[PDB]
């Protein structure tokens, strides 16, 4: 029984500095093993926040993330122009680390 | 030495002793 | 290996009735005290109606002589009524102990019209 | 060589012939110095099983590094030597006489093969055994003396005095072991001069160390008043195993050399390797210390090794 | 945030935790705090007990070495602690039945530290854990049953300080046979605060003009554990083990360096190694060093784990044929291997499970 | 820290081919190594993780039994054996880095090689 975790926003189109939320639920109850990880076109992934309610080091403080139950909620307050790019989920409790379906932003 | 020569003194029991061996054979 | 299940649920107009219920197998609650507990859209659990071996039931102040709640140990099933349904009282109903034990469920959500 | 003696004339008589053609004393003595021959042969045997066991501590363990405690173990290696080399010549001789007796003379073939080895060792270790008393006893008076240089450039001299007086006093006397004597195992009592050749470099010994003994008792008991702090570290446990040891050992000899008496001096020289042993090595505070420190590890081991609880759950909380 | 939950096998009893693990600083340790709840109809003429019984588990017994008794019973006594953020904040969402109770653990006191039972050893637990447990009783002598009574298990920590100390450096000089130069050998350290699976490393200068040889050099990590029940002993546990083959010629100077680094990888079939406290049969890394405020042991009744790299330095014993002849020069060099400071807290399992 | 892994290109079904990965500022005693890789317009996917201070060693269901992972401290670098290769596997590798003690993601990640079948 591997865990599937599935994001229900395909794609979101937002202007500049509007205010956009995210969902992503998962299959089995995950206790705060989630992390977020963003990526560009010819790039690497990088970290965004982990564990859901901690804050990475070098992000900026726009990036703010929750959780309630079993599903985990990315939220931006402000977009920047350089803030388009593919998100992704990521669950760590147990050894099959699956990784969300993924969702792009994009104006 | 002291004991040394009571030691000695057994040589003669032996020898007596070797006096009876041909004795008795 | 204990689960939760139960039943009721539906679109209903103010002020009416409905027959919430839920079946307990596994651990048998002959004396421990049993619980519905009350969700909100963003909020946490809170308690309204709790409902003992003896009779005892009591209701929370918000929720105050709102309705009645019963319980009987044929079957192990617990129930609780609908009476003087208001607009704000919307979300998923939840069974549990009074202790927040025995593997919290997931429920089914109420709401009126 | 009154058993020689007997073969001799019975083979010169029976060769002749041919051509022609007190009870009570033997029994006391041979009772009773039964008694006293395992008398002091129960000594040395206990005493070199516990020479070997302090030997075995002291290599064993890994207190070898300090020169303090070391030096006594170099010490240990003498009294060994020497007890061994009375038990090894008393078998010999009971097994070249019980041969002759029932296991005519010349048929018997190794008599005295290992009596002349032995020998020179059981004299070399009686010798060597108050050798290492002086060094000791010098050894301990640059410790609680004045002294500026720390435990260094003396070791060389020290193997120099302990096996260095023996090695040009005792050889002369093997050259006269088989020369002048070569009584049968280069032992005996024809003349009485010949000891005065191993017991002189004993006798120096003693009185050097009396010498010595009177200048370090009075230098410490001078300085003890003030600042010396007594039984508080090493200094003044060596002052009493090695105080002790000096002036028995010496004088056991002394009245000596000045059958009542002869038991006394076999019971007491039969427990000195168990004497010597206890205060340097049993009674010494720190060796005691460390030998029960790895009694309580091996203790301590056997007992540590000897061969619908719900699970934790979580709930939501509000800021 | 979240909390933890410890309910009772009969299902009328549950306790709350904040949080697991405790971190015990120089002078203080970070009181333990939790909420513990009673079902109604259940509490008549009852009363309520919370214990934090520390002992030291023995095989197949246990030595109590620190055991505090607070009443959270409905009847209050009139002195009544503060009650912490923490706390308060549980009674709002648990309801008015809500307990809190309260605990000092008194300092000077045995980390939460386990050693590694072997290879034909049971799962019984043979180092040294705390426990919280909550039960009813009508006195502290009535009998307490298992499905009665709820069993949690935390843990006291301690992490690495902030302040950095002095490098660590030895001094050493064995003299040789009554005739030579004396030796001369260095080792010290980069630093002394290391974090667990850090790299460490080792600086030697030795200077060896002097006729014998010098063999090959030995490096090792060895750590402490004075585990003390009724008497003091201590044991030896090379964590890591260095070979070096590289020779000093007589009359010649060496400098080099080595890096080690301490794991149980290959050190599991490895018996009595010391570990950090483990609430579950998941595994741990090694033991932290256990911090201490250096006035007096006092007989602390428990677990110390220490560490320090040692280098041996044999001798070939050169001259005569001295084949079995060698002797070891050796000086020891204390370091520290704790955790760092964290920001979170952490899972008291492996973050992957395998399950 | 920065690191740089390669050692891909395109190869046949049945091949083999071994990936190095070069770090720098961190060995693999004191983190877990990881290996993500990411399938042409697809999401991201896990297929082996190592962690030398425990040893274990854990590979996906899609590749058990293939693939073998080993870590070298000497030189300080991850390798990755892949054999028997189908036209499925192929997609874009990723090194990724990830802290042994404390885990709090996947915080450092390669440069990333193409493999194509
Ligand atoms: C001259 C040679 C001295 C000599 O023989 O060792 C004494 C030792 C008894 O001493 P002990 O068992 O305590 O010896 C331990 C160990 O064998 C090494 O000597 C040292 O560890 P390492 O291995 O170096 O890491 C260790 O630590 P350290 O105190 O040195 O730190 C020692 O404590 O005996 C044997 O080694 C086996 C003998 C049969 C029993």
């Amino acid at each position: 029984s591997d865990i599937q975790m599935t994001q229900s926003p395909s794609s979101l189109s937002a202007s500049v500095g509007d205010r956009v939320t995210i969902t992503c639920r998962a299959s089995q109850s995950v206790s705060s093993a989630v992390a977020w990880y963003q990526q560009k076109p010819g790039k690497a992934p990088k970290l965004l926040i982990y564990s859901a309610s901690s804050l990475y080091s070098g992000v900026p403080s726009r990036f703010s993330g929750s959780r309630s139950g079993t599903d985990f909620t990315l939220t931006i307050s402000s977009l920047q122009p350089e803030d388009f790019a593919t998100y992704y989920c990521q669950q760590y409790k147990y050894v099959p680390v699956t990784f969300g379906q993924g969702t792009k932003v994009e104006i | 030495h002291s004991q040394g020569t009571f030691t000695s003194d057994y040589s003669k029991y032996l020898d007596s002793r070797r006096a009876q061996d041909f004795v008795q054979w | 290996q204990v689960q939760l299940q139960e039943s009721g649920g539906g679109l209903v107009q103010a002020g009416g009735s409905l027959r919430l219920s839920c079946v307990v197998s596994g651990f048998f609650f002959d004396t421990v005290t049993m619980a519905w507990y009350r969700r909100a859209p963003g909020k946490h659990r809170e308690l309204v109606a709790s409902a003992t071996a003896g009779g005892t039931t009591t209701y929370a102040d918000s929720v105050k002589d709102r309705f009645t709640i019963s319980r009987d140990n044929a079957k192990n099933t617990v129930y609780l009524q609908m009476n003087s349904l208001k607009p704000e009282d919307t979300a998923v109903y939840y069974c549990n102990t009074f202790v927040r034990s025995l593997s919290w469920g997931q429920g089914t959500q109420v709401t009126v019209s | 060589q009154v058993m020689d003696f007997l073969f001799e004339k019975w083979k010169l008589y029976g060769d002749q012939c041919h051509h022609n053609l007190e009870i009570e004393v033997q029994k006391e003595v041979a009772k009773m110095y039964s008694s006293f021959q395992v008398m002091y042969t129960v000594g040395y045997s206990l005493s070199l099983g516990a020479l070997l066991l302090a030997l075995a501590i002291l290599g064993g363990l890994s207190k070898l590094h300090c020169t303090r405690n070391a030096i006594h173990a170099n010490l240990f290696a003498s009294f060994v030597l020497k007890a061994s080399s009375v038990l090894v010549i008393d078998g010999l001789l009971r097994t070249r006489y019980s041969q002759k007796i029932g296991d005519s003379t010349w048929l018997s073939d190794g008599a005295v093969a290992g009596c002349r080895v032995a020998a020179v060792f059981m004299q070399y270790g009686i010798v060597a055994n108050y050798c290492w008393l002086l060094v000791e006893g010098l050894y301990l008076h640059n410790l609680l003396g004045l002294a500026t240089l720390p435990e260094r450039s003396f070791f060389s001299l020290y193997l120099g005095i302990g096996w260095g007086a023996p090695m040009l006093f005792v050889v002369p006397w093997a050259v006269v072991k088989c020369l002048f004597e070569n009584v049968q195992c280069w032992t005996s009592n024809d003349n009485m001069g010949f000891w005065w050749i191993l017991r002189f470099p004993v006798f120096l010994a003693i009185l050097i160390n009396f010498f010595i003994f009177v200048r370090i008792v009075q230098l410490l008991v001078a300085k003890l008043r003030a600042r010396q702090m007594h039984h508080t570290d090493y200094k003044f446990r060596l002052a009493k195993s090695t105080l002790t040891l000096i002036p028995l050992l010496g004088v056991h000899e002394v009245v000596f050399a000045f059958s009542a008496k002869l038991f006394f001096d076999l019971f007491l020289s039969s427990f000195q390797g168990l004497l010597v042993a206890v205060l340097y090595c049993f009674l010494n505070k720190e060796v005691q210390s460390e030998l029960r420190r790895r009694w309580h590890r091996w203790r301590l081991g056997k007992v540590l090794w000897e061969e619908e609880s719900c699970t934790t759950a979580s709930s939501s909380l509000a800021k």
